[PDB]
């Protein structure tokens, strides 16, 4: 199991390590629970330094991306302008969901998971090619997600004039390098903050004064509860290569318009969109026990004929003090289910694939 | 701290003190909760109810998973920790005093007679 460069800033904080797609990161640092509480309160912030980074650059590159993605970054007009994408495979499966951000006509960069750095570097090295892209695998940089109300504040006091300068005002889903800082006013967790990537040899540094600028440590525990209560998938579970996005609530990232825009996926796509698919909900548990994922989801419609999704993620929501659930389910379901937990079945909600929005529940 | 003086511990990672009217109070170790996580439900025996040593007799869930709770001695379960339900997470704030999840009846003599002590516990977290 490899390791960041800030393996030991995070057992100076006191995490306690887990092994993360081959990578030693913090699970929690204490308490999830506190850590979850920092980041809806105040500022928490994470280690995202094993998310792949590529810089892609070269005449072709903004043709290459219309390409290659569903999403369409022709949409990307202002410099530093970002949006969040699926990649998809032939078949309209999603092979990652990643963030694009735009520089110059000529510069782009994506930002993809761990899990999936093999295969999508493969895949874009693999499509690149005959657009002849300069394509860049930055591990030469950490980068850190500081996330929270007053993340933005406390990070800003690290920065120097220039970087204040350049941030000023900076609106969601932009990112901008200055000097050796990249600042991205994009997160995964539902509230306002920045992630910075820097160098390798400047992140342990930047962690240290983040620290001590206020901002807690939070682990994976507290990534987990985070991002799904702001509704945000995770790859491996809400969506793979044999699910298609529209069954994965990342029907309103594929850019159908313009219609002459070809990429990848799209032809099976506009089938399935004409087949109908199954739709991803989300599941409230007002009784004590916690969702799990995987399980079963059951439910009667109205003519006496049982139909079954599946929990692609189940935790329990610290903000909500309720367990929640992303779920998978034919289309028809009503307003509540049945999951099965031990052997009992357990009464839920059935809900929009949201729980937190812009700071509450909404409930 | 975090291994008081006074207490008899199971393996199982569970403590148990002597009450002044011959009763055990049972909790998990700060060993125990730190593997744990932070609780967010426990699910207790019922009151009354006869146990085995070796029973899993009480569930803690944290956020990552459901685990079971086995009981160090045979007895009977005379009380159970009804803070817990609105605080569980006094499991690990204060896993020896606050956050103690029940109290026996022991039946049995010899098991008793073999439960680690302050000094037996502490060299069992050390041997791995
Ligand atoms: C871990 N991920 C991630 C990344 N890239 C970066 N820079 N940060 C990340 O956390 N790429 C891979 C995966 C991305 N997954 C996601 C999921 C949701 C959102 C997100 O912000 N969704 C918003 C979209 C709002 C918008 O498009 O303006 C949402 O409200 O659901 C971003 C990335």
């Amino acid at each position: 199991a490899q390791q960041t460069p800030l393996y030991e800033q995070h057992t100076l904080c006191g995490a306690r390590m887990v092994d993360f797609h081959g990578w030693m990161m913090p699970l929690h640092y204490g308490s999830q629970i506190d850590e979850h509480h920092a980041v809806r309160t105040d500022a928490g912030m994470f280690d995202v330094s094993h998310m792949t980074i590529v810089d892609l650059r070269g005449s072709r590159t903004r043709e290459f991306l219309r390409y290659l993605l569903a999403n369409d970054v022709a949409k990307l007009t202002k410099s530093g302008k970002a949006l969040y994408s699926g990649m998809l495979n032939a078949s309209g499966g999603v092979i990652d969901d990643l963030i694009v951000y735009y520089f110059t006509e000529d510069f782009f960069r994506l930002v993809v998971n761990s899990a999936t750095r093999e295969k999508d570097l493969s895949w874009i090295t693999q499509h690149a090619e005959p657009f002849g892209i300069e394509i860049t695998v930055r591990d030469d940089l950490s980068m850190i997600a500081v996330q929270g109300p007053n993340a933005q504040a406390k990070a800003a006091t690290l920065f120097n004039d220039a970087q204040r300068q350049a941030v000023e005002g900076m609106k969601p889903f932009f990112g901008v390098q200055a000097g050796d800082l990249f600042i991205a006013t994009t997160g995964y967790t539902g509230e306002a903050g920045y992630e910075i990537a820097l160098p390798n040899e400047k992140a342990a540094d930047f962690w240290r004064a983040l620290v001590e600028a206020g901002v807690k440590p939070c682990g994976l525990g507290a990534r987990d509860t985070l991002r799904l209560e702001a509704g945000m998938n995770l790859y491996g579970q809400e969506m793979d290569e044999t699910i298609s996005p529209l069954a994965a609530n990342m029907g309103w990232t594929i850019a159908w318009e313009p219609a002459d825009r070809d990429f990848i996926g799209r032809e099976a796509l506009e089938v399935q969109r004409e087949h109908g698919t199954e739709k991803l909900v989300g599941l409230v548990m007002t009784e004590k026990g916690v969702l799990r994922n995987e399980l079963p989801v059951r439910f009667t419609d109205a003519q006496g004929n049982q139909h079954e999704g599946i929990i692609t993620s189940g935790t329990f929501s610290p903000t909500l003090g309720y367990s929640i659930a992303l779920a998978r389910v034919p289309e028809g379901i009503g307003e509540t289910a049945i999951v099965q937990i031990r052997n009992r079945e357990m009464p839920v909600k059935v809900t929009k694939p949201v729980f937190v929005r812009n700071g509450k529940a909404v409930a | 701290s975090n291994v008081p003086a006074e207490l008899k511990y199971s393996k199982e990672h569970e403590w148990l003190r002597k009450e002044a009217d011959g009763t055990y109070t049972v909790g998990i170790t700060e060993h125990a909760q730190e593997l744990l996580g932070d609780m967010v439900f426990v699910d207790l025996p019922e009151v009354g109810a006869t146990v085995s040593a070796g029973d899993d007799c009480a569930v803690a869930e944290s956020v990552k998973a459901a685990s079971d709770i086995y009981a160090p001695v045979s007895g009977e379960i005379v009380a159970v920790n009804d803070a817990l339900s609105d605080s569980p997470e006094l499991v690990n704030s204060e896993p020896y005093a606050g956050g103690w999840i029940f109290k026996i009846k022991a039946s049995d003599e010899s098991e008793l007679e073999s439960l680690l002590d302050a000094t037996a516990y502490e060299a069992l977290l050390e041997d791995e």
